[PDB]
């Protein structure tokens, strides 16, 4: 699980909470389309 | 003539010289913007909170989990827009800062802010123009007429809360200055900054007033600060007093030091003499304004 | 030749054109390339000297650890009581470093937007004099003391009604030096997590004695001063903790040498006994509700922007002026100003000033009106 | 009362080893430093010397109730 943080201009790079365990910033993946993604949610995300 | 002939021989030679210098420049920016994406596309970037910048030029940062840590190269950034207490992005490897991060502001200080822009009109309020009128010229025009304040030259007026009996009426009057503003607006609930977490409200408090700062033609209101603004008391062994924290630094940060003309604070409850009268003091608010009862042709203007 | 020299010169200029990009390229290269040995980044700080070689360090993380130096870093210089920094694979001491700065005071070290001096302020002067006799006369002047042989006063406290002349001396007194000035809410220092509000206020007096002229102020003390608790809640705990640590960090095995510490609250029937005490704070200043006088004085220095025909008895409104704070008569010019802001008037009228008055009168029937008095 | 300077005294007029700490630094950021911290002070004190340990501000580590849920 994970949460989201804060969005960014043009290329995706998203920030990402996990629990407590860190707080930063990637573009996850691109198999769907960047719209799904709101402040307030919980994807699944990897460690690496 | 052999003096210009030699002369613009050499100009040829030091032009196709100068030429295959600029090339293998140009080569070498390649390899260096190799290097650099190759050093940047590790998107993972693990955030830090810078802490010091040292001169023996060198700089320390402090982690997402919970490490100090000190770097003699800074890096990538250039350091004269660094300054302490930023929050920037790391390498994961090298624990070298890459990027910029713009702010950092909570989640639920960011689901605040009027996303449906909620549509009504002044027509739908019957009976109360004077109310209206001076929420209007207490507002708006500190908002539309700067230069009005400025030529004559007073601070504007800071701070209305609106009173009376909860059927009277109030709300829907946020929701039209709502509507007839284009600016920002924020709006809070009574105690959505009470949390268990020591100081999450404090937290909340500052994180909504920075945003706050953030959008210069902006208006903030909260509703029901009753819950809040009960008065501080002296007593033993029992007492709240995470809400004299949280009313503290919120009396503080809208009047008290640096003072700031830019967010206007508005402040609906039903009662008042549950409200501390350190938040209603002066200036901290301005205008106190009652909604009287619909008198006679109100009701019938309202059905 | 002419065209000749002028190619000759286009082309130099054409290849130092880029030779700042070039000096870029070479120093981002470099920056990589370091960056590549850079990564000697974690912190700790050195307990004891077990041998010239052998050391005894702790990360700021968790564990000690067991940890030698190079052969020129000056080992006797590495006492007990420094920052240094280490390797991670090798895990290896490379460089002493300086006391922190911990950017939480550096957030509040020189922000100071306010400039505001003495003559904004007004009808309390004996009471600014009575301030600067702490506050300035022994920084500048220590000798008469040990003249007459007793310490200077540690610290003095402000009390009174709320919004009575107390940040103004304080934003006042602010604007005199703006490098021996720190300044705290009482409300950020708390925070969710274990201890760290005591960390944070501890590195602070260390920088107040790191600097030996500092002067500290926390306002609205009330958030941490409290009276006591029977352990209520839980965080009552930990509050209370760094309350006491605070007493004990202000007068504990400790010469606090030239650190002042002038406080502000609202209302001190909610203080601790302990803090209030005559050995921690030493002299007590009341701000009482602005005399005639002064609520004249306070609103002829509000009187400073106005634009009107000027037939006006400041008497009046000053008789009719009673139990009136030190800022409502600002406000009361800022209404007045905004009838004359309706109706077209760039100048105001001499009447709009009396109604105003009228205008906060109501306005402030329904105060709690609570002295709340020191005890 | 003069409950801090009677330590004072004795600190200064003892012959023998003394040490003190401010009584709340046994809180610290991370998990079970605390358990070393007086365990180390008081190991320090055994091996030392004859010496004796000051420690104030007893309420700030010794309360009534608790809760194991925090
Ligand atoms: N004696 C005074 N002379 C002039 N202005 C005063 C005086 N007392 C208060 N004011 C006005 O009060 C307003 C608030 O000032 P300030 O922030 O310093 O408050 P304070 O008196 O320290 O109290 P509090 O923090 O409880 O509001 C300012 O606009 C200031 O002009
Ligand atoms: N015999 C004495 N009685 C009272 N005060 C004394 C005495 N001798 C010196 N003092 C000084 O008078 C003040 C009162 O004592 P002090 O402030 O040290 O409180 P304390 O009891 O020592 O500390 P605490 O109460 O916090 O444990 C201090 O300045 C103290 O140094
Ligand atoms: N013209 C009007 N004048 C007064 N009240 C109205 C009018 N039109 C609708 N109302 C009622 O007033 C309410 C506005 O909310 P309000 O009572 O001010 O909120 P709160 O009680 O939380 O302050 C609406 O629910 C509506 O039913």
């Amino acid at each position: 699980c994970t949460k989201i943080i804060n969005a960014d201009s043009e290329d995706p790079k998203y920030i990402i909470n996990v629990k407590q365990f860190a707080k930063f910033v990637v573009d996850l993946s691109d198999q769907v389309a960047p719209t799904d993604i709101e402040e307030g949610m919980r994807v699944g995300v990897d460690r690496n | 003539r052999t003096r210009l002939l030699d002369s613009e021989i050499k100009i040829m030679k030091s032009e196709v010289l100068r030429v295959t210098h600029e090339l293998q420049a140009m080569k070498d920016k390649i390899k260096e913007n190799s290097e650099k994406i190759k050093v940047n596309k590790t998107l993972p970037y693990l955030v830090s909170n810078v802490i010091e910048l040292l001169d023996v030029k060198c700089a320390v940062i402090k982690t997402s989990t919970r490490q100090t840590y000190f770097l003699p190269v800074i890096g990538l950034v250039d350091a004269e827009k660094l300054k302490p207490g930023d929050l920037v992005g790391v390498n994961k490897d090298s624990y070298l800062i890459l990027e910029t991060l713009p702010t950092e502001y909570d989640s639920r200080v960011k689901a605040m802010e009027v996303d449906e822009r909620p549509t009504e009109q002044y027509s739908d309020i019957g009976g109360l123009d004077k109310q209206i009128q001076e929420l209007v010229e207490a507002i708006v025009l500190p908002m539309n007429h700067k230069e009005k304040f400025e030529n004559l030259g007073i601070q504007p007026p800071k701070g209305v809360l609106m009173y009376g009996p909860p059927g009277t009426g109030k709300t829907l009057l946020a929701r039209a200055c709502a509507a007839q503003t284009k600016a920002t607006f924020l709006k809070l609930a009574g105690p959505q900054l009470v949390q268990m977490f020591i100081g999450d409200g404090a937290k909340l408090v500052r994180d909504a007033f920075a945003l706050a700062k953030e959008k210069a033609p902006s208006i903030i209101f909260i509703d029901e600060l009753d819950a809040i603004g009960t008065k501080r008391f002296d007593s033993e062994k029992a007492g709240d007093r995470e809400v004299q924290r949280t009313m503290l630094e919120l009396l503080n940060q809208l009047d008290g030091f640096q003072p700031n003309t830019q967010v206007k604070v508005i402040a609906a409850t039903n009662r008042v003499d549950i409200l501390d009268p350190a938040l209603l003091r002066s200036g901290r608010l301005d205008r106190k304004i009652e909604f009287p009862m619909p008198n006679e042709e109100a009701r019938a203007r309202i059905m | 030749k002419l065209l000749e020299h002028k190619e000759i010169d286009g082309r130099l200029k054409e290849l130092r054109e880029q030779l700042k990009e070039l000096t870029k390229q070479y120093e981002k290269s470099e920056n990589d390339l370091k960056a590549l040995q850079s990564v000697g980044q974690i912190v700790g700080e050195v307990l004891k000297q077990l041998t010239e070689e052998k050391f005894i360090v702790k990360a700021t993380n968790g564990p000690r650890y067991v940890v030698g130096c190079r052969r020129q870093l000056d080992k006797s210089k590495l006492k007990p009581g420094t920052r240094v920094a280490l390797d991670m694979t090798t895990l290896t001491i490379m460089r002493y470093l300086p006391r922190e700065v911990d950017p939480l005071v550096y957030n509040m070290s020189h922000e100071d937007p306010g400039n505001v001096s003495y003559s904004e302020i007004g009808g309390l002067s004996e009471q600014i004099r009575e301030l600067r006799e702490v506050i300035e006369l022994p920084l500048t002047n220590p000798e008469l003391f040990q003249r007459v042989g007793i310490i200077p006063p540690k610290g003095c406290l402000l009390y009174g009604p709320p919004g009575t002349g107390k940040t103004l001396l304080a934003r006042a007194v602010a604007s005199q030096l703006d490098c021996n000035f720190l300044k705290v809410v009482s409300s950020s220092i708390v925070d969710k997590y274990i201890g760290e509000s005591a960390r944070l206020i501890r590195e602070m007096f260390n920088y107040a004695r790191d600097h030996q002229p500092c002067i500290i102020f926390m306002d609205e003390i009330d958030a941490i001063g409290g009276r006591r608790f029977s352990e209520g809640t839980s965080a009552d705990r930990e509050i209370q903790r760094t309350l006491m640590e605070l007493l004990n960090q202000m007068d504990g095995f400790d010469t606090l040498h030239r650190v002042k510490m002038i406080m502000a609250t609202n209302r001190p029937d909610t203080l601790d006994p302990a803090l209030l005490r005559p050995g921690r704070l030493d002299r007590k200043i009341h701000i009482d509700l602005p005399n005639e006088q002064a609520r004249l004085d306070i609103l002829k220095i509000h009187a400073g922007p106005i634009t009107k025909h000027g037939e006006i008895d400041y008497e009046a409104i000053v008789k009719l002026s009673d139990g009136f704070n030190g800022a409502d008569l600002r406000n009361v010019c800022t209404e007045a100003g905004m009838f004359a802001i309706r109706a077209d008037h760039d100048f105001v009228v001499q009447e709009d000033f009396m109604k105003a008055v009228r205008k906060v009168a109501d306005s402030k029937k329904l105060e709690s009106k609570l002295d709340y008095k020191p005890v | 009362c003069g409950k801090t300077m009677l330590a004072k005294a004795v600190a200064h007029h003892t012959t023998a080893a003394f040490i003190r700490v401010v009584g709340s630094e046994f809180v610290q950021k991370y998990l079970g430093e605390g358990p070393r911290m007086v365990r180390d002070v008081f190991r320090l004190a055994k091996e030392n010397a004859p010496a004796i340990i000051f420690i104030d501000e007893i309420d700030a580590i010794a309360t009534k109730r608790f809760d194991a849920q925090t």
